[PDB]
C-alpha cells in the first residue's frame, strides 16, 4: 500500500544543479517515474523505468537510484523549470488476490531565485464607512512587491493572535515581476469598535512588516 | 501483449 | 494528432450526478490502458483508476472506489468517468491519460500522454453582483474592494482605462461563504478624479466607483 515521500520544497538559482528525492518502502525493486506540472497545464513525463528519458526530454534532467531512494537531478536549472515534480510507482498488493494501485508522491516545489531578495509593501486598510452602513467589516491587507514569493502573515487584535475571518491568497507573479498577495481579516462592526488597534504582520524571508489600523 | 504492467525487474501482469 | 481531449468544465449543485469525457485520437485506443488522477487547486495528484479499453478491465483506488465509475465506449474511443450524486469534496480537476508500454530487455510502464483537466466545481452559490467599497488613501495606496459576487470572473479599470500603470489587481478569494473577493490598488504619486470601473458580466453588474480620501 505504501507512501512515497518527497521533500515538500526546493530553492536553487540559475545554474545551480536541483535535486528532488523520493522515498517508498518497495522503491528498489520498483520502476520509479517522475512528472512535471507547471502550475495550470497538465502534468509531463520527465523520466520512466528509474533512469530513462522519453524522446523530447532534455539530457540535463537525470533519474537515479540508490536502496528505496529515486532522486530527479536537474542541471542547468533555469526558472521555465519552476513548478512541480512528483514521483510515481505501482504496488501490488495480495491484502488472495492480487489488487493494484498507483502510488504518487505529495509532490515537491521547485524554486529557482532569479533576482535579488526583495522586502514587500504592506498596506492594510480600514472598513470604509459604505461597508460599515452594511453592517459587515472588512480589513484589507495588500502586500506587494516581495521576492520570492512566499510569504506567511499573522493578524492581531491589540496583541491577541486571532483567525477568525482571515482569508489569505496564494501569492501571484505581478506585472513587474515581483509577487503580490492578500489577506482579509472579515469582522462584525462590533469587533472593529470591540478593540483599540488591528494587526497585519507579513513575514518574508524571515523578517517582517508590520501595519496597523484603528477605530476610527 | 500491451496489456501488459511492469512494477519492476520481473515483476509484471498481464 | 495522438491526442486526449477531455471535455469542458463543469458547474453542478451537490446531490446532481455527472459524467465527463476523454476522447483520444491518433493511437490504438483498445491496447492501452487509461488512467484517471484528480487535483485539488494547489495539492498534490491524487489517483482514482485505470481502466482497459480493450476489455474494460478496471483497479480503483480504494479513495474513489465506488464513489466514482470508470467505463470506455470503444465505438467512438471515449473513456468516462460518472458519478452519481456529487458532493462539495469532488471539487477539483480531473485529468485522464494513458499509460505507455516502454518495451525492451526491461519493459515498463508509465503515463505519457495526459489530457487538458476537466475542472469540477460543486456548489450551490446563485448568481449574485459585487458590491464595492472605496479603499480610500513617496507613493499612496488607494482602491476597490468589490465584494462578494459569483461567480468568476471581474475585470477591474481606473479612468476607464485611461490609467494603467500604479495597477495591481488580485487574485480573488472563494471566502468559505462561497462567493469571492477582491480588491485593485492602485499606488500613485493628492489632486485628480480617479475612478475604478468593475465589471461582472455574469451579473451585468457595472459600477464606477468614485475614490477620494479621509475628507
Amino acid at each position: 500500500s505504501y507512501d512515497l515521500t518527497q521533500p515538500p520544497s526546493v530553492s536553487v538559482s540559475p545554474g545551480q544543479t536541483a535535486s528532488i528525492s523520493c522515498s517508498g518502502d518497495k522503491l528498489d525493486d520498483k520502476y520509479v517515474s517522475w512528472y512535471y506540472q507547471r502550475p495550470g497545464q497538465s502534468p509531463v513525463l520527465l523520466m520512466y523505468q528509474d533512469f530513462k528519458r522519453p524522446s523530447g526530454i532534455p539530457e540535463r534532467l537525470s533519474g537515479s537510484k540508490s536502496g528505496k531512494t529515486a532522486t530527479l537531478t536537474i542541471s542547468g536549472t533555469q526558472s521555465l523549470d519552476e513548478g512541480d515534480y512528483y514521483c510515481q510507482a505501482w504496488d501490488a498488493s495480495t491484502g488472495g488476490g492480487t489488487k493494484l494501485t498507483v502510488l504518487f508522491g505529495d509532490g515537491t516545489r521547485l524554486t529557482v531565485l532569479g533576482q535579488p531578495k526583495a522586502a514587500p509593501s504592506v498596506t492594510l486598510f480600514p472598513p470604509s464607512s459604505e461597508e460599515l452602513q452594511a453592517n459587515k467589516a472588512t480589513l484589507v491587507c495588500l502586500i506587494s512587491d516581495f521576492y520570492p514569493g512566499a510569504v506567511t502573515v499573522a493578524w492581531k487584535a491589540d496583541s491577541s493572535p486571532v483567525k477568525a475571518g482571515v482569508e489569505t491568497t496564494t501569492p501571484s507573479k505581478q506585472s513587474n515581476n515581483k509577487y503580490a498577495a492578500s489577506s482579509y481579516l472579515s469582522l462584525t462592526p462590533e469587533q472593529w469598535k470591540s478593540h483599540k488597534s488591528y494587526s497585519c504582520q507579513v513575514t518574508h524571508e524571515g523578517s517582517t512588516v508590520e501595519k496597523t489600523v484603528a477605530p476610527t | 501483449t500491451r496489456k501488459s504492467i511492469h512494477l519492476g525487474p520481473g515483476r509484471a501482469f498481464y | 494528432e495522438v491526442q486526449l481531449v477531455e471535455s469542458g468544465g463543469e458547474v453542478k449543485q451537490p446531490g446532481q450526478s455527472l459524467k465527463i469525457s476523454c476522447k483520444s485520437s491518433g493511437y490504438n485506443f483498445l491496447d492501452s490502458w487509461i488512467g484517471w488522477v484528480r487535483q485539488i487547486p494547489g495539492k498534490g495528484l491524487e489517483w482514482i483508476g485505470i481502466i482497459y479499453p480493450d476489455d474494460s478491465d478496471a483497479h480503483y483506488s480504494p479513495s474513489f472506489e465506488g464513489q466514482v465509475t470508470m467505463s470506455v465506449d470503444k465505438s467512438i474511443s471515449t473513456a468516462y468517468l460518472q458519478w452519481t450524486t456529487l458532493q462539495a469534496s469532488d471539487t477539483g480537476k480531473y485529468f485522464c491519460t494513458r499509460l505507455y508500454l516502454f518495451e525492451g530487455a526491461q519493459s515498463s510502464n508509465a503515463f505519457d500522454l495526459w489530457g487538458q483537466g476537466t475542472m469540477i466545481l460543486v456548489s450551490s452559490g446563485t448568481t449574485k453582483g459585487p458590491s464595492v467599497f472605496p479603499l480610500a488613501p513617496g507613493t499612496a495606496a488607494l482602491g476597490c474592494l468589490v465584494k462578494d459576487y459569483f461567480p468568476e470572473p471581474v475585470t477591474v479599470s481606473w479612468n476607464s482605462g485611461a490609467l494603467t500603470s500604479g495597477v495591481h489587481t488580485f487574485p480573488a478569494v472563494l471566502q468559505s461563504s462561497g462567493l469571492y473577493s477582491l480588491s485593485s490598488v492602485v499606488t500613485v504619486p493628492g489632486t485628480q478624479t480617479y475612478i475604478c470601473n468593475v465589471n461582472h458580466k455574469p451579473s451585468n453588474t457595472k459600477v464606477d466607483k468614485k475614490v477620494e480620501p479621509k475628507s
